[PDB]
């Protein structure tokens, strides 16, 4: 026993799914990205997310191949909604990225902080006191994690 | 009525620690998302708090290997929740 | 013999979210540490996992106030633990 | 029945407690910190940490007013140590701080990342697969967390 976040609500809350795949803009624009591959496989991520959170009584709100601007535009929407009848809010992002940033489908970048800081208590009081979950799925650098040995577990 | 800090009740689930890559198999999707969902499915019904599920995802993903560049992937949640977070 | 990511099994107990201040009453200690302990000695015997405790510390700290500048303090733990971390 | 971190070892592990109080050093050298006060009250933190962690069968290892340099030295020690019969390692730092960095007693900066990274797997095999905890109690900037109303809980 201990306090738990109320999760009774009908739709429970929205579950954004910004799913980036076609990165041909970035390639064109941003020089240093001339070779970023398209994110094959996301479809699957979006699907899995969609189902699993549907079954959890959340109202999915997908969006595909979004430039950095589109992403902000989108968050600003849910940032401005009245989540008064909502019990929680989840936002998923699947795209390329770098040290503390996510990549718009055009090469432009958006600090994870900017997106995250959009739904604070002041910025969106209709959510104050309710869980705001974010699942960023992107790279955060170009260093392949190391990995050492040990048989425990 | 009462008061709580501006940034309370947040939960960030990064698919990897900083300056590092995260993997995506065009075949089945990505190590993180796929593993996050899989676990959510098998655990939420039971009653497992999201931190718990998120921990396991840290586990499963840790056992994956990019044999080639002998590399790994380490997800990394960061949270401000003030109550257990479960999904009935 | 298995492999795990270089950065695994960590746990940072930040007292405050970035860019902000932390509170320390020169007459009883810092909100965070004090709560950390109190919660630690309390939940640990009950066998509660650390994330669970840290969550509560998140709660307790949230209800404190600094009327002078109408301030608050938001602790924020980050982690890479791969299993429940209990302190028997 | 989820996996659990092992904690049986006679003395579970070391519990470094770098506690800085006297910042006269700082005040005296770095200009921009001319007015940083002494952390009156840390001792109480230190004690509490000492007590509670001792009861959890942890071997305490206190250190007072350590300059940045000292801090590194200290960690360096526990870094090269052989925690083979240790099940865990806790490190607490009480001091002034700023965005992503804590302050030595000399007003010097220590990126929290620099500290924690001292104990990776490559940097400390004796601890591979073992819980490494860090409790930092400093400031991360000079803002005040504005509060918002709600009354849920």
């Amino acid at each position: 026993l201990d306090k738990v976040y109320q999760m009774k609500s009908k739709p429970r809350g929205y579950c954004l799914i910004i799913n980036n795949h076609n990165f041909a803009k970035a390639r064109e624009k941003v020089p240093k990205l001339h070779s970023i591959r398209d994110r094959n496989g996301t479809h699957l991520d979006a699907g899995a997310l969609t189902t699993t959170f549907e079954e959890l009584h959340f109202e999915i709100k997908p969006h595909h191949d979004c430039t950095v601007e589109q992403i902000y535009e989108i968050l600003k929407i849910y940032q401005l909604m009245d989540h008064s009848n909502m019990d929680c809010f989840i936002c998923c992002i699947l795209s390329h990225g770098d040290k503390g940033i996510i990549y718009g489908t055009d090469g432009q970048e958006a600090p994870i902080y900017e997106l995250t800081s959009q739904f604070t208590g002041l910025k969106c009081p209709s959510l104050a006191g309710k869980p705001k979950v974010f699942f960023i799925q992107a790279c955060q650098g170009d260093n392949y994690q190391k990995g050492i040995p040990v048989e425990t577990d | 009525t009462r008061y709580i800090p501006d940034e309370a009740d947040f939960l960030l689930g990064m698919a990897t620690v900083n300056n590092c890559v995260s993997y995506r198999n065009p075949a089945e999707g990505t190590w993180y998302i796929q593993s996050l969902c899989q676990s959510l499915r098998e655990r939420c019904p039971r009653g497992d708090d999201i931190l718990t599920i998120l921990t396991e995802v840290n586990y499963e993903v840790s056992n994956k290997d990019d044999k080639k560049n002998m590399g790994k992937q380490m997800p990394q949640p960061t949270f401000t929740l003030r109550k257990k977070l479960v999904f009935p």
